[PDB]
């Protein structure tokens, strides 16, 4: 019933899971494909450049289980509390999400990766839908970061 | 704060990638 939510979740969940597992997944394909490739290029870069800061942030969050996920949900909402939305903030959140997914994999909480992806998708689709639609969704995401 | 740091990082990301 909500195609933008479904597509966004598909892109974000796939990226978070393949970052965690190290293998891509086998199971709107055109736009989603390009977005994922874009996310790999750009998102990996963010994690590399800001690995130290990401580590510090993770420790302060103290994520041990599914209920800890709400604490990231509150943090992510706070990011946009200044009324500003752009692709830079969105990719940064998705990148930190991938970083957290890696952490969940290392602490044997792999089942927490999906709820993680859903909470990130909740913040972006549920609270920033109008902006996302204005950017032509993930097609605009791909165009914004085209090189 | 974590949210403020993520904001800062997002800002660095843009300034590094603007062309």
């Amino acid at each position: 019933e909500d195609e933008l939510y479904r597509q966004s979740l598909e892109i974000i969940s796939r990226y978070l899971r393949e970052q965690a597992t190290g293998a891509k997944d086998t199971k709107s394909g055109a736009t989603s494909r390009k977005a994922l490739e874009t996310l790999r290029r750009v998102g990996d870069g963010v994690q590399r450049n800001h690995e130290t800061a990401f580590q510090g942030m993770l420790r302060k969050l103290d994520i041990k289980n599914e209920d800890d996920v709400k604490s990231l949900s509150r943090v992510m909402i706070h990011v946009f509390s200044d009324g500003v939305t752009n692709w830079g903030r969105i990719v940064t959140l998705i990148s930190f999400g991938a970083f957290v997914a890696k952490h969940l994999k290392t602490i044997n909480q792999e089942s927490c990766i999906e709820p993680l992806a859903e909470s990130i998708t909740d913040v972006l689709v549920r609270t920033k839908r109008d902006w996302l639609v204005k950017q032509r969704g993930w097609d605009g995401f791909v165009e914004f970061f085209h090189v | 704060q974590i949210a403020r740091k993520l904001q800062c990082i997002a800002d660095q990301f843009h300034r590094l990638h603007v062309q």
